[PDB]
């Protein structure tokens, strides 16, 4: 599942690039930058294998310069994507809307999303679905984008969905994610929204266990941080670059005990986790 | 304080088996020898006669131990049990439980006057009577631990 | 070939729906624990007696002593000197 | 000497050995038979006689053959 990035010049896909995979199927893969000018497009010039060979595009639109032009260039790159291959899965990101406002940005994304339905339309492209995200590196929206269009490329979604649903109503959990230690994209959850605040709890958890580990080395990844509250924060490495971080509270009950309950439990779900192959 | 290094040699010990000879009859050694605490439950120190999942499952086993343990110490009526052995050492008075866990032989101890527990878990074949001898030679060579109480 | 993909898919749902409950099966709670009831109270003469009742009067009628005497001493003895455990050390440190 | 069964007043085994090792259901019938001012006692059953010497709330129970 290899992502192809799009876009135009100085829209921000080596920005992204390196914000999020620098700070196979499901692990964070070396993804191919392909810088696309306005031009016009060669009929097959050998680009059947590579478009055969992308899990799913993704396009990056700038919403501070024009994007008319952009649109155009997208629903052209489609007509001959969808053609090539009618399972790809087609994502486009609209970046750089930290300095917009809320209903700016909603009429944005609405008159992208008439402007490419409308090319569309034009082009004679039917039955073909294209996902639209509001991207900023500065805050968490690259990575719940990100971890949208992996989501999609997991067949193994749904009996993830109800292994966690088990894990978190035999637990305790208030909300467990199945992390990766790279990227800090997360891969699946439970049926329960995910709250932005408890992503970023959680990825800067994930970043203080790594930094952490990284400051003591050269002599498996736990960790336990419990707060005022009662509320603990818990973290085991799943196989591969996979980690588990839960967020479990205790409802006043003893904290060992459901420390003890909670490992049972988790490296029951790890030994249930290695019986299928979603890791790498 | 406490020192880890003591008290796991000193469950290491308590570890080993019998063998007698004027008597030719081997006893296997323990399965489990740990300490845990009064209130929780939890392991404090811990020593295995032969690795997380080994933990792990000690320390829910010492869970349900405590948990048994605890309605057990509460209760006046049928006082007079017959798996109750309850031993007075240097003027200090504590009461023995014996358990029975699948085809584990489980006993647990109070150290007197403390918010400790002393547990000795064997296999199904291991008589109770050793077990009993066992743990209060045991709780008298304890006497340094006398008293203490968690912070 | 995509019929075999199609039978291949089908027991990859019947796998991973067992899968599922497999790792479903072994999820204790707290209620489970409390309320486990596997940890019984068990003598030497009531594991006998139900060893009996799951394998399955007056026996015995009422009628040397230095030998006797002796062994049961050297028994108790026997057992009483390997109970003793000497520490390796002291176990509370002071500051 | 044909085996040994080691138990004290609540009856629990702290040796079986011998035939005693898989006898050891007639521990709950022995504990009301009475001895002597010594601890001893001669008592047959099964046809073979057993030993009994209680010393310090401890009854060694020791089976020896009849004939
Ligand atoms: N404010 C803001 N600026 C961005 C963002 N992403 C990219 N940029 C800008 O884009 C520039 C870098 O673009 P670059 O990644 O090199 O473009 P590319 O090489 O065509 O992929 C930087 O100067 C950033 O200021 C964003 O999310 N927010």
């Amino acid at each position: 599942a290899m992502v192809l990035l799009m876009g135009v010049r100085r829209c921000g896909k080596s920005s992204i690039c390196k914000v999020v995979f620098h700070n196979s199927t499901l692990i964070d893969l070396a993804v191919m930058e392909l810088p696309g000018q306005l031009n016009y497009f060669e009929p097959s010039y050998d680009s059947e294998r590579l478009f055969k060979s992308v899990g799913a595009l993704v396009y990056v639109i700038d919403s501070q310069d024009e994007y008319i032009n952009a649109i155009t260039n997208l629903a052209m790159i489609i007509e001959y994507a969808y053609k090539v291959n009618p399972s790809i899965n087609i994502e486009v990101l609209i970046h750089k809307v930290d300095g917009l406002s809320e209903d700016f940005k909603v009429d944005a994304q609405r008159d992208i999303m008439q402007r490419t339905g409308e090319e569309l339309l034009e082009l004679g492209l039917d039955g073909v679905q294209v996902s639209f995200y509001l991207t900023s590196i500065f805050d968490h929206s690259i990575y719940e984008a990100f971890s949208r269009i992996v989501q999609k490329l997991i067949p193994e979604l749904s009996f993830l969905e109800n292994m966690l649903d088990n894990l978190i109503q035999h637990s305790k959990i208030e909300k467990a994610f199945l992390f990766d230690v790279n990227s800090k994209i997360y891969v699946s959850t439970d049926s329960n929204p995910v709250d932005i605040q408890m992503y970023e709890v959680c990825s800067e958890f994930i970043d203080v266990t790594i930094d952490l580990f990284d400051l003591y080395k050269a002599p498996e990844l736990q960790n336990v941080s419990q707060l005022a509250n009662g509320v603990i924060i818990y973290l085991r490495q799943m196989i591969r670059g996979l980690a588990l971080v839960a967020i479990i509270r205790p409802n006043g009950t003893d904290m060992e005990s459901c420390l003890t309950v909670a490992d049972y439990n988790i490296d029951i779900f790890k030994k249930g986790l290695e019986d299928i192959w979603a890791n790498a | 304080m406490l020192h880890s290094k003591n008290v796991k040699g000193f469950l290491e010990n308590t570890l080993k088996p019998y063998d007698l000879h004027s008597v030719d009859f081997k006893t296997s050694s323990l399965q489990s020898s740990m300490i845990i605490t009064a209130t929780n439950g939890g392991i404090l120190s811990y020593a295995t006669s032969n690795e997380i999942n080994s933990v792990n499952n000690l320390k829910m086993m010492s869970l349900l131990i405590k948990d048994k343990w605890s309605e057990d110490e509460n209760d006046t009526e049928e006082q007079h049990s017959n798996s109750c052995y309850p031993v007075e050492i240097d003027s200090f008075k504590t009461k023995i439980y014996t358990y029975e866990m699948e085809d584990l032989h489980t006993c647990v101890a109070q150290i007197p006057n403390s918010d400790l527990l002393l547990l000795f878990i064997a296999e199904g074949s291991f008589p109770y009577g050793l077990l009993v001898i066992k743990i209060e030679r045991a709780m008298r060579e304890l006497t340094d631990l006398f008293g203490y109480k968690l912070g | 070939k995509e019929h075999e993909h199609e039978q291949k898919l089908l027991a990859r749902e019947q796998e991973l729906r067992d899968i599922v409950a497999n790792t479903n099966d072994k999820l204790i709670d707290i209620s489970m624990i409390n309320n486990s009831g596997i940890v019984i109270q068990g003598t030497d003469l009531q594991e006998a007696l139900d060893k009996r009742q799951q394998e399955e009067t007056n026996t015995f009628t009422l009628l040397s002593k230095e030998q006797l005497k002796k062994l049961h001493s050297n028994i108790l003895n026997e057992i009483f000197s390997q109970s003793q455990v000497n520490k390796p050390g002291p176990l509370t440190v002071p500051f | 000497i044909k085996g040994t069964i080691a138990f004290d007043t609540h009856g629990n085994v702290i040796e079986s050995t011998g035939v005693g090792s898989q006898r050891i259901e007639d521990i709950g019938d022995l504990s009301k038979v009475t001895l002597d001012a010594e601890g001893f006692a001669q008592v047959q059953g099964d046809s073979l006689l057993v030993h009994l010497y209680k010393r310090n709330d401890i009854t060694l129970a020791v089976y020896t053959s009849a004939q």
